[PDB]
């Protein structure tokens, strides 16, 4: 009854964290079938089924995108940490926060049920027509309705987050004293509210094309219109999944350096510039569909601008570590690893922005290596940095430092050996979304499938890190959740704290 | 900024503070990651050995030796054969194919 | 396939194109989306039903 | 006043303008409709059958 | 023409357009190498020189307007140098 | 129970002006109602027998859960749990929901602008397609625009009035004017010489006007629910203001809908 | 008391006191419980926040360097300044 | 809220450039060739060809003198 | 323990047999999350093999 | 006798960055990167 009828933010955030762990387990299971079909030339364990391989990659991409990183960063750490960090007693709409969580298990259930109906939804996670429309049966409708339910969940969560930050701050605390995780969650909520309904409209058009015999994307329609609407949604979507990671990395790096964050207003402005530029660059996913050269020209020139705010954020993190008193712990290694390895994920994005180069590497494994650098090593490292940072506060359990270092090194080795060879495959022209490849692509495919098993082993080793905790008493901190007891009370902040400005 | 550091170091007593960059000793970390890498290698080997339903005939040693006899040469239905990828294999521009070369 | 040929990549009927000549290629499709990609020539354009 | 005038000049006028079956008219990618044969709210189908 | 085993970079070309694309890619990679080298070397030196066994207590450094303007203005020049080709 | 109010005053009410809720069963029931209705909708698309009844069953359960949730919210308002800052937060949440619905309509009208502006060879590059007789602006649609502008002004009356009879009469006039916008859209949907299956023009027209009509119906029901709370205690608070805000949003949406579809023939 | 213009009437002043708490004259923080979290900014930097915990029956305590001293006092009512004492306007 | 630092206006120069370019690209599309709702637009061959070549040459004519000189790379 | 009004909303050292149920729940979570895709593979391939 | 807050930071320049040589390390990094790029 506690975990079904909750109105507290700390319980709903923990429910999000557990649901995100379940989604990560499902996606990791779906990702071993991909790398085990792709280990050797010919036909592997899927018995030469291409529809089943397409179903597997569709389900894997949708699950790891929407049901793992999004509920962990936005719904998980955001719901637990936002009202404590700003000093709010609760969320603004506590029963809306519960339906924000409780629309996610119906969506995941519909997505998993679509795999068992007819031949499944083998379309890719983008679901381009007329491939989505040609599929006889019911599975594609279930997958798109799963997408609708997840989108409505994210919209309602963003509504609650935006009213909470605006209207329930502590007295004396303006929008200058909030830590950078709060700013990241607020800008993420703004992006969600602006971008998700475009996807909802596009999927409504897809439903009417599939089932109502309409003419949105058909013989007499326009198939480029779907790609326009979908990528206008989908490129803000990948900055929704990465800004809370920036906030977490700011909090972690600031903590263990014994220093405040370098260039606070520059950090906020860089996050805002990233948020604003994400809505006008979306047709960098559509360089090969046959657009006019002026459109291609503008979207090439505009996409390269996003590098400058990100470079300022990275150099500001490095200046935060600079001239400090740094103690390297397990969450600290997950943030230094973030800084060193998100750079490798962004430099290839610069290459992909230039449309002349993108004529060669569109829909190859160069793209895949890029977006597994920025997601499996930017967002996953951000998720795991906060688990070893706030875990004793959130769950009450400590962790063994040695097994956590074992888990970190296993994950770090297993991801640098899975996707670094996928660059060379894509430069040599190996296409995406294929299970049988040419005989000369065998060596890097073997190395990548070797790396995936190391990744799976590090997934297994993570379950053995938890242990009992030691509880102490706080006196002072720089953020408001490190003066609370571990775990805090059900109504944390019994008295609402105020921020007093001194005579200076 | 120091007090939250000292509080986190008390709630996480297994994390050592001894004065070195890698605080956990490598004698603990290296054998366990080696064992994990070995288990991953065993899973990869099991997939390669026992989980294939069709091995291609173009990877048999007879096909491979007969291909290595030919080299990187492509046939044409309207022309003499041509050396594939002439820049990386350093074919000079005068030579177009095997048969058109007719070695001196 | 037979030795000297490439597995997966080989077709039965090729496309014959002269060199040193300006060629117009009109790419389209009949049922779903496709893409005509030849990485040696630097050409990759999507085949869209109607375009 | 004009809407109350409109409510009395409603379903009384008729159109007999039959439309030939053009490729963009009466799309039937899936046979029929989920509720029947004709469209919803459609009591007087216009596109012609038996196209001479 | 056709891909090769253990291949790193692009295939060989038969048009001037594709060779122009590959040359643009290598020109971008010229800048990327220097960016990654600077980031990795500075991260290593910051990690080694500011460990707590070396540092008695940290320094207060929240802002530096000159360095902020410098690392804002240098990558924008690189962006516009890349964009025109 | 008698000390539950005492405990609330001792620990929550006298310490901060924000509202802390007791545990509630309605979010979970609404989520699994969405699950049931999605299964019914997917079965009803492909003419599976007893699929439309299942979709109606799931929608009826969602409607009942939402009605009981909103009755609980109204009860909590009547017992004085909401201060002024809570009501300001209610209007802020309504503004965020309005922004989301606005971007939904922006994505919907993007399709009208794209498909109408550059007709394709499949249409023999003629917009509007031959056979299609488009709906004119010089007719019943202009009467609809007049009625909905009158509804805008009458809803604007009830926002500023202080006499309760004026507020009730203005709200009833706004609701009755909204009901005439929908009863006449039904007449357009019956007299129109095309279908949603006839060309992208008919497709975009019916989908966009249907979404607008659904929003008109939701706003009319929300204004009706805000009036009965005022008919009882002569006080509505955030229920009156947010319903007026939503109604003004619907009015502004009709300007874009009329000026893109009816005037621009897109 | 600091100027109460542009201050919300329920912010419970003592935070808006016109005093710099010294060792020999601390700022008395009222509280409904024996402990309370308060937040003090750096006197040389508005952007930096240190949150501390004051306890009932303790000596004066300074949170930031060169900052105010504080003493907690357990009370049954906290003056919700904005309609408690400026309506008095004494 | 706070005072924007000196970086954010160096940020705002290419951001304003990108926003202006986006507005211009959106504006110049309904004043182009294929955005005509008739087959009778192309029966006037002089005006159609003139409008289409005007749409061709704009923003390309700033690049013709370096297209002809193979300025397609940072280095040569 | 009193989760609503006690000092901690989660007291994991006071559930009886906590470390047994915790490992049982973790094992069940790993089992379901790693075995649901394999059941979906088995289900589709058993329909073609008919 | 009251509870005093401790001195928590040095001023930038007299702690452990006086012996770092920031510009020297940036010059070394740019030299190595430019050598590899060339
Ligand atoms: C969230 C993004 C994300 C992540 C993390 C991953 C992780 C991995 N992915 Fe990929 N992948 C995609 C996003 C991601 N992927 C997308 C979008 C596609 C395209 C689908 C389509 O085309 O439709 C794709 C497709 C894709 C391909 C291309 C297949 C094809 O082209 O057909 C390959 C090939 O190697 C691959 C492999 C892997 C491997 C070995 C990992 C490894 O990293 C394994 C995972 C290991 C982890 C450690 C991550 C799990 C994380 C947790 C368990 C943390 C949870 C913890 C808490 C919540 C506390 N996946
Ligand atoms: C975590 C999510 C995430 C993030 C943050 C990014 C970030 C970026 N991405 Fe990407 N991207 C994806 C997720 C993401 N992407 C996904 C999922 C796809 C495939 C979708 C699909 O089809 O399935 C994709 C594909 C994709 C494409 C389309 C290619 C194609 O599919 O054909 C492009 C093209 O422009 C692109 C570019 C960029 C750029 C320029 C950034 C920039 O934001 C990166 C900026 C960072 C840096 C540039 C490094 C830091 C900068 C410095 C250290 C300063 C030095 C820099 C310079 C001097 C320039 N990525
Ligand atoms: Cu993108
Ligand atoms: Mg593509």
């Amino acid at each position: 009854m506690r975990w079904l009828y909750s109105t507290s933010h700390k319980d709903i955030g923990l429910l999000y964290l557990v649901f995100a762990f379940f989604g990560g387990l499902l996606g990791t299971s779906l990702s071993m079938l991909i790398r085990y079909e792709l280990a050797l030339p010919g036909r592997g364990l899927l018995d030469g089924n291409g529809q089943l391989y397409n179903v597997i990659i569709t389900g894997h991409g949708i699950i790891m995108l929407l049901f793992m990183v999004m509920p962990a960063l936005f719904g998980g750490f955001g719901n637990w940490l936002l009202p404590i960090m700003i000093g709010a007693p609760d969320m603004a709409f506590p029963r809306l926060n519960n339906i924000s969580f409780w629309l996610n298990p119906p969506a995941l259930a519909l997505l998993l049920l679509s795999t068992l109906v007819e031949q499944g939804p083998g379309t890719g996670w983008t679901a381009y027509p007329p491939l989505s429309v040609q599929h006889s049966g019911t599975s594609v409708d279930l997958a798109i309705l799963s997408l609708h339910l997840n989108g409505l969940s994210s919209i309602l969560g963003a509504v609650n987050m935006l009213v909470t930050v605006a209207g329930l701050r502590a007295p004396g605390m303006k929008l200058l004293h909030m830590p950078l995780f709060v700013w990241a969650i607020a800008l993420t909520a703004v992006l969600v509210i602006l971008a998700v309904p475009v996807l909802a409209a596009a999927l409504v058009m897809l439903l009417t094309d599939r089932n109502i015999n309409t003419a949105y994307f058909c013989e007499s329609g326009d198939l480029i219109l779907y790609q326009h609407l979908f990528w206008f949604f989908g490129h803000p979507e990948v900055y929704i999944l990465i800004l809370p990671a920036f906030g977490i990395v700011s909090q972690v790096v600031s903590f263990f350096s014994q220093k405040p964050v370098f260039g606070l207003t520059g950090m906020i402005c860089a996050m805002g510039a990233i948020s604003l530029l994400g809505f006008i660059v979306w047709a960098h996913h559509m360089f090969t569909v046959g657009l006019d050269l002026d459109t291609v020209a503008y979207f090439t020139s505009a996409t390269m601008i996003i590098a400058v705010p990100t470079g300022m954020k990275i150099f500001s993190w490095m200046a935060t570590i600079y001239s400090g008193r740094v103690w390297f712990t397990t969450p600290m290694w997950f943030a230094v690893g973030f800084i060193c390895l998100f750079t490798l994920g962004g430099v290839t994005g610069v290459v992909l922005a230039n449309a002349g180069v993108d004529m060669l590497v569109h829909d190859t494994y160069y793209v895949v290596a890029h977006f597994h650098y920025v997601l499996s090593m930017g967002a996953v490292f951000g998720i795991f940095a906060g688990v070893y940072f706030w875990g004793n506060l959130i769950t009450g359990l400590g962790y063994h430092e040695g097994r956590a270092m074992v888990h970190f090194w296993l994950l770090f080795i297993g991801v640098n050996l899975t996707f670094f060879p996928q660059h060379f495959l894509g430069l040599a022209g190996m296409p995406r979304r294929m299970f049988d490849y040419a005989d000369c692509f065998a060596g890097w495919n073997a190395v990548s499938s070797f790396g995936a098993s190391i990744s799976f082993i590090s997934v297994i080793v993570f379950a053995t890190t938890f242990q009992e905790a030691v509880r102490t008493v706080p006196r002072t901190a720089t953020t408001l959740e490190w003066v609370l007891l571990a775990t805090p009370a059900h109504h944390a902040l019994s008295q609402v704290p105020v921020l007093r400005t001194a005579s200076s | 900024a120091r007090a939250q550091i000292e509080r986190w170091a008390a709630e996480h007593p297994t994390a050592p503070r001894v004065g070195r960059i890698f605080e956990v000793p490598l004698g603990y970390v290296v054998p366990r990651v080696a064992a994990g890498i070995a288990a991953a290698g065993c899973l990869w080997y099991m997939n390669n050995t026992f989980l294939q339903t069709y091995r291609p005939e173009s990877l048999s040693k007879e096909f491979l030796e007969e291909q290595a006899k030919i080299g990187e040469v492509a046939q044409r239905m309207n022309a003499p054969p041509v050396y594939l990828n002439p820049f990386t294999n350093r074919i000079p521009g005068s030579i177009l194919g095997p048969e058109d070369a007719k070695p001196e | 396939v037979q030795p000297g040929q490439l597995r997966v990549l080989e077709v039965d009927e090729r496309l014959v194109l002269p060199t040193n000549t300006l060629i117009r290629l009109l790419v389209t499709a009949s049922d779903v989306l496709h893409s005509w990609a030849v990485p040696a020539l630097g050409v990759k354009m999507d085949a869209v039903p109607g375009r | 006043a004009f809407m109350l005038y409109d409510f009395a000049v409603g379903l009384e006028e008729e159109h007999h303008v039959t439309i030939p079956p053009y490729p963009w008219m009466r799309i039937r990618r899936l046979p029929g409709m989920p509720w029947g044969q004709d469209g919803l709210f459609e009591g007087h189908p216009r596109v012609a059958t038996t196209w001479p | 023409d056709s891909p090769q085993p253990w291949q790193l970079l692009f295939q060989d070309t038969a048009t001037s357009t594709a060779q122009a694309m590959i040359d643009l890619h290598h020109d971008i990679f010229f800048f990327l190498i220097t960016v990654v080298t600077l980031v990795f070397y500075m991260m290593f030196q910051i990690i080694t020189k500011f460990h707590y066994s070396k540092v008695l207590k940290p320094e207060k450094l929240t802002h530096h307007t000159t360095m902020e303007v410098i690392w804002t203005i240098i990558p924008t020049l690189i962006v516009v140098m890349i964009a025109i080709p | 129970h008698q000390t539950a109010k005492e405990f609330y005053m001792e620990h929550i009410g006298k310490r901060h002006p924000f509202h802390v809720l007791p545990p509630s069963p309605w979010p979970m029931l609404a989520g699994w109602g969405t699950y049931v209705s999605c299964l019914g909708m997917a079965a009803w698309f492909h003419n599976m027998p007893t699929g439309g009844a299942l979709m109606a069953f799931g929608m009826a359960n969602i409607a009942w859960t939402a009605i009981t949730w909103w009755r609980d919210c109204a009860i909590e308002g009547d017992m004085g749990m909401h201060t002024e800052v809570v009501r300001k937060n209610f209007i802020s949440g309504m503004w965020a929901f309005i922004v989301s619905e606005a971007l939904l309509f922006v994505g919907l009208l993007w399709a009208c602008l794209h498909l109408g502006m550059s007709p394709s060879v499949a249409l023999q590059m003629q917009w509007p397609p031959v056979g299609i007789e488009p709906i004119g602006w010089d007719k019943r649609a202009l009467v609809m625009s007049a009625v909905l502008a009158a509804s805008y002004y009458s809803a604007n009356v009830a926002m500023v009035a202080k006499d309760p009879k004026v507020v009730m009469g203005a709200l009833a006039t706004t609701i009755g004017l909204g009901a005439m916008f929908l009863a006449d859209q039904y007449l357009e949907y019956n007299e129109t010489p095309f279908t949603i299956t006839d060309s992208p023009y008919g497709t975009t027209f019916f989908v966009t006007t249907g979404f607008h009509g659904m929003h008109v119906l939701l706003g009319s029901l929300y204004l009706t629910a805000a009036l009965m709370m005022y008919k009882r205690t002569h006080n509505a608070g955030a229920a009156l203001k947010s319903s007026i805000l939503y109604w003004h949003f619907v009015d502004i949406v009709w300007i874009a809908v009329y000026g893109i579809i009816y005037v621009g023939q897109y | 008391y600091r100027p109460l213009g542009d201050k919300e009437l329920w912010h419970e002043a003592w935070m808006y006191e016109d005093k710099f708490g010294t060792e020999e004259d601390p700022i008395i923080v009222p509280s409904l419980e024996a402990e309370r979290i308060i937040g003090v900014t750096d006197p040389e930097d508005e952007t930096l926040v240190v949150w501390g915990i004051l306890k009932d029956g303790e000596p004066p305590r300074q949170f930031v360097e060169n900052g105010e001293f504080y003493v907690l006092k357990h009370v049954e009512y906290i003056k919700k300044v904005g309609d408690v004492l400026e309506a008095i306007e004494g | 809220p706070f005072k924007l630092p000196l970086d954010a206006y160096i940020l705002m120069l290419p951001i304003t450039y990108a926003s202006a370019a986006f507005v211009a690209m959106c504006c110049r599309v309904p004043t182009a060739d294929p955005e005509t709702s008739s087959i009778a637009y192309y029966e006037d061959e002089q005006k159609s060809a003139a409008a289409a070549q005007r749409y061709d040459n704009s923003f390309k004519q700033f690049f013709d003198a370096r297209i002809r000189n193979h300025k397609v790379g940072v280095f040569q | 323990y009193d989760f609503e009004h006690g000092p901690h909303y989660l007291q994991p050292e006071k559930i009886p047999n906590f470390w047994s149920k915790f490992y049982a729940g973790t094992g069940a979570l790993y089992a379901v999350g790693l075995g649901v895709p394999l059941f979906a593979v088995w289900w589709q391939q058993s329909k073609l093999k008919a | 006798k009251a509870v005093y807050a401790p001195s928590e930071y040095f001023k930038y320049g007299e702690g452990a960055s006086k012996h770092f040589g920031f510009a020297k390390h940036v010059a070394i990094a740019m030299t190595v990167g430019l050598g590899l790029s060339f």
